[PDB]
RNA sequence: UGGCGUUCAGCCACCCGAGAUUGAGCAAUAACAGGUCUGUGAUGCCCUUAGAUGUCCGGGGCUGCACGCGCGCUACACUGACUGGCUCAGCGUGUGCCUACCCUACGCCGGCAGGCGCGGGUAACCCGUUGAACCCCAUUCGUGAUGGGGAUCGGGGAUUGCAAUUAUUCCCCAUGAACGAGGAAUUCCCAGUAAGUGCGGGUCAUAAGCUUGCGUUGAUUAAGUCCCUGCCCUUUGUACACACCGCC
């Protein structure tokens, strides 16, 4: 029996980021090249697709727990600024590289708000979802 | 008859007096009652200087306060609650009735 | 103190002495290699990345901060 | 590959300053007085170089383009926050102040405050405390 | 399987006391043995129950030091384990022996005191704690300022403490503390 | 109709670690996933003590279902193997024999006390006029 | 002068000007006849072995 | 249970067991010329009392700076800074008397600071199962002050308010300065303790480099003494008794 679970879930990012290439249909924003991610990081990114990383994280955020994550995605997604007076505090993450995501993700059909907030997935996509890592489970030993 | 009755204080033992009043007088005549619940209690924190002046090791004082809540439900008509409510009352003791 | 003035990539001949002894150390990590050639540290990772699929160094562990590779196969 | 080509200097005289020939291109550039870290990013962004080279790998016809962005950093789409020169007070407008101007509009901003006998700008001739900090204690670095 | 521990890829045995005067203050054997040198500790609470933790652990326990490591030892396991694979393809040994062999070699048998001072003689238990703590710190300081891994100068100064080639803070601070007390015995 | 429901608690500091225990295959999962993707990868043997101490035919016979409260990520994993050895324990009293329970015990016990004896430990407060709860702040005269 | 190795058999006490120091009879392993009354540093305790760089001076009781 | 001791009070060691010294609160007779009239509509005497030392409205200062000391913060880097990912907390508060000032989910507009609409909550009922931090796994990296370090002093955007000039706080201009592990001297400290590390409250329209509490990562050494600075009893000596800061 497989599913996600059993498939130490750091380079299953690392397939569904090339699956999300692969087939590309995301609506990569306009302003891509040009931010910060958060309040407290100092640099862009190092990876030239940052944007299709981030939506393989949130699209397991949201396969793992929840129909309410809209700044619990930030609140997932910060970190530590650094006021050069004491550490600071666990900084929000960014609103907009994270609504124009959902906004581009609803673009295809994997997600779905129905109430009591937040964006909950379907099973549709999870069929997609969830036959990879069974790819990824054998492909690994 | 769905009537919840919350007996909140301070003074541990006379509370737990009147809600043990309060539900044998209802087994002893005959009404089903739920257990007696207990809810945690609450804490304040207050602390200050033990001192009008600045002068002296810089010593603190501290003072609490804990409260305590409980409520009960039953199956009951509402006329009789009036009478139950008024049986051996104890001071300090504030009693809530909700009929709806 | 004396100052370091480094190599970034290889002239001529110390290339040609990384082809020639490097695969005869039993230790070859790059802060041990980098004391022998005079090199700097970000250089041994990408030539022990060449030596990896040309395949002449036996890589043991790979953690971040640090890599060991051994000798060769005897014989 | 890991030998060295030719045409592979180790002083790039650029913009009347010798450039390292050895750091990445990414801490290549900050010599350069105004910009920095993140703005050289961008610059080494806008134009499809890797960044993962040396400085002297890049070639000479193609180090005036990136020079040419860095230079007018508008026509290729750079946004209007983060210009070091917003809306000027002699002209009013927006551009980005390099290796020159950065000491040279900033000496002739202090003199124009310098001029009216204003209290924000008459400390510069005294050479002492103005961004709103006390001091009783702070500074102390000879001073007589 | 009856009892094998890997230390990560190590085994117990084929370890040999060679002094006498060491042979119970020093647990490195079959009871005295886990698969990680981790522990719960209460080690500290009796006074001479200290004697029973395995070497491998007080080693851990005694790495990490100067502030910005109080508080890693999940961390500071990692190095000896890299530590122990060099040393066993550099020397091509059991590196436990290599290490009862540095404890050996490194211990004083001596130190002076004030009553212008006199001079006696030490502990076991002293040589376990001054053997310790002097080659840790002779490897920190040669890898402070240095680009060589703690790793690498860790196995550099047992190799040159079980071979005593005057490349050892270790080794280096025991005539020191030997002819101190020798002229005044 | 076997009801065999073996639940058993475990503590460190804040970590109220629970194993279950039923009847079937030999097999561990806690909080669903497998044990390989449980946290620090440096603590991966502290999960196989109570395997490789006993043996591998221990645990055959016994499913596993864990739930984890509270705590740091250490303490949550000297939880879940104090748990499981409460658990296994636990099994061989209530279902089988209680002598062949006390080799068991025995062997547990031979290598670590933790097994079975929960940490009688936790932090302590912060008394006024100090920056800790001992160490007082910076006295300085004249 | 060859290195010997004795054994304790009865601590003393805790001499020094600081209470740093024991004072331990030790006798040795070698010849059951030698015994000497010394004073040792660190943690000490009765039934053990020692190790003598010079084994002819001696301490004073006290 | 053994060991030790007038076979008295007790000490060390051991088994059995969740524990065989947990942590604070309260506190003596007698006394000091300790501090507070700037907490009081607790108060004696003295000065002033209508050109007011009472009271209100406009400003500006208590934040100035050749030097000196005391409490604290970030640091001086590879056990290390930078991008991803990964996965775990416990104490709390929260819509007001005069009182206008709550914690806030969830939808959109924007780089970001935020805004515009919308709903809940007088609280184990919502905010929230309070996806808290280094530590964890893959990424770039100096012997020169380097991507370490990020300060006096320089261009622009939003919020509280009747008002921010001497810049009220936070993102977006920079100088990218001193600092290569610290002298004589000196403080604190023995087990979830030192230190690292983030959260809550208090003060509060605006608000944490202080403080009061909580958690999490978790050590090295010691089970001893009177040498130093001090205290406690018995004996001793005295020309001191406002008492060695003495008297002469
Ligand atoms: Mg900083
Ligand atoms: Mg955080
Ligand atoms: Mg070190
Ligand atoms: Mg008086
Ligand atoms: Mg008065
Ligand atoms: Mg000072
Ligand atoms: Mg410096
Ligand atoms: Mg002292
Ligand atoms: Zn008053």
């Amino acid at each position: 029996g497989v599913t996600v679970k059993d498939v130490n879930q750091q380079e299953f990012v690392r397939a569904l980021a090339a699956f999300l290439k692969k087939s590309g249909k995301l609506k990569v924003p306009e302003w891509v090249d040009t931010v910060k991610l958060a309040k407290h990081k100092e640099l862009a990114p190092y990876d030239e697709n940052w944007f299709y990383t981030r939506a393989a994280s949130t699209a397991r955020h949201l396969y793992l727990r929840g129909g309410a994550g809209v700044g619990s995605m930030t609140k997932i997604y910060g970190g530590r600024q650094r006021n050069g007076v004491m550490p600071s505090h666990f900084s929000r993450g960014s609103k907009s590289v994270a609504r124009r995501v959902l906004q581009a993700l609803e673009g295809l059909k994997m997600v779905e708000k129905d109430q009591d907030g937040g964006r909950k997935l379907t099973p549709q996509g999870q069929r997609d979802l969830d036959r990879i890592a069974g790819q990824v489970a054998a492909a690994k030993k | 008859h769905r009537i919840r009755i919350t007996l909140t204080s301070r003074n541990v033992k006379s509370l737990e007096k009147v809600c043990a009043d309060l539900i044998r007088g209802a087994k002893e005549k005959n009404l089903k009652v739920k257990g007696p619940v207990r809810m945690p209690t609450k804490t304040l924190r207050i602390t200050t200087r033990k001192t009008p002046c600045g002068e002296g090791s810089k010593t603190w004082d501290r003072f609490q306060m804990r409260i305590h809540k409980r409520l009960i439900d039953l199956h009951s008509p509402s006329e009789i609650v009036k009478q139950i409510t008024s049986i051996s009352i104890e001071p300090g003791v504030e009693v809530e009735v909700t009929i709806a | 103190r004396d100052k370091l003035n480094n190599l970034v990539l290889f002239d001529k001949a110390t290339y040609d002495k990384l082809c020639k002894e490097v695969p005869n150390y039993k230790l070859i990590t790059p802060a041990v290699v980098s004391e022998r050639l005079k090199i700097r540290g970000s250089l041994a990772r990408a030539a022990l990345q060449e030596l990896l699929s040309k395949g002449l160094i036996k890589l043991v562990s790979k953690h971040r901060a640090q890599v060991i590779y051994t000798r060769n196969t005897k014989g | 590959s890991l030998v060295i080509p030719e045409k592979f200097q180790h002083i790039l005289r650029v913009l009347n300053t010798n450039i390292d020939g050895r750091r990445k291109i990414a801490f290549a550039i900050t010599a350069i007085k105004g910009v920095g870290r993140r703005y050289a990013h961008v610059v080494l962004r806008k134009a499809d170089i890797d960044l993962t080279k040396r400085a002297g790998e890049l070639t000479e016809d193609e180090v005036e383009r990136v020079i040419t962005i860095m230079q007018n950093p508008r026509q290729y789409k750079i946004p209007d926050w983060f210009l070091n020169r917003q809306k000027d007070v002699k002209d009013g407008k927006y551009s980005q102040v390099l290796a020159n101007g950065l000491d040279n509009k900033l000496r002739e901003d202090l003199e124009r405050l310098k001029k009216i006998r204003a209290h924000r700008g008459l400390r510069h001739f005294w050479g002492l405390r103005v961004r709103g900090q006390h001091t009783k204690t702070t500074g102390r670095r000879g001073r007589t | 399987t009856p009892d094998i521990k890997l230390f990560g890829k190590w085994s117990t045995d084929d370890v040999q006391i060679n002094d006498i005067s060491l042979q119970d203050y020093i647990a490195v054997k079959e009871k005295y043995a886990k698969y990680l040198p981790h522990s719960a500790g209460r080690y500290a609470a009796k006074r001479f129950r200290k004697a029973q933790c395995p070497i491998v652990e007080r080693l851990t326990n005694s790495m990490m030091m100067h502030g910005r490591n109080n508080g890693k030892k999940l961390m500071t396991v990692r190095i000896v384990k890299h530590a122990f694979e060099i040393i066993h393809l550099l020397t091509g040994e059991n590196p436990l022996q290599v290490l009862v062999n540095a404890i050996i070699n490194s211990g004083p048998r001596e130190d002076s005191t004030r009553i212008r001072r006199q001079a006696v003689d030490v502990s076991p238990l002293r040589r376990v704690n001054q053997a310790i703590w002097l080659l840790c710190t002779g490897a920190r300081e040669a890898a402070f300022r240095n680009i060589k891994t703690i790793a690498e100068c860790l196995a550099d100064e047992l190799i040159n403490a079980a071979k005593g080639s005057s490349n050892s803070y270790a080794i280096k601070k025991k005539d020191e503390l030997e002819r101190v007390a020798k002229s005044n015995r | 109709g076997p009801l065999q429901s073996v639940q058993v608690f475990g503590r460190k500091k804040t970590a109220t670690a629970v194993a279950h225990c039923k009847r079937g295959n030999g097999l561990i999962k806690v909080n669903g996933r497998p044990l390989e993707m449980i946290e620090p990868r440096t603590l991966q043997y502290k999960l196989l003590e109570p395997v490789l101490l006993l043996g591998k035919e221990r645990f055959a016979g016994v499913d596993i279902r864990v739930r984890v409260k509270g705590g740091g990520h250490v303490a949550q994993i000297y939880a879940i193997r104090q748990s499981i050895s409460k658990a296994l324990v636990a099994y061989y009293q209530k279902y089988v024999d209680e002598a062949s329970k006390k080799e068991i015990k025995d062997i547990l016990i031979q290598y670590d006390r933790t097994l079975l004896v929960a940490d009688p430990r936790r932090c302590e407060s912060k008394k006024f006029g100090g920056p800790g709860a001992r160490a007082r702040y910076q006295k300085s005269y004249r | 002068q060859p290195i010997k190795l004795a054994r304790v058999t009865k601590v003393l006490g805790r001499t020094g000007s600081q209470g740093q120091c024991t004072q331990v009879r030790v006798e040795f392993m070698d010849d059951t006849s030698r015994s000497i009354i010394r004073n040792v540093k660190g943690p000490v305790r009765e039934g053990d072995v020692l190790t003598l760089l010079e084994s002819e001076r001696e301490a004073r009781r006290l």
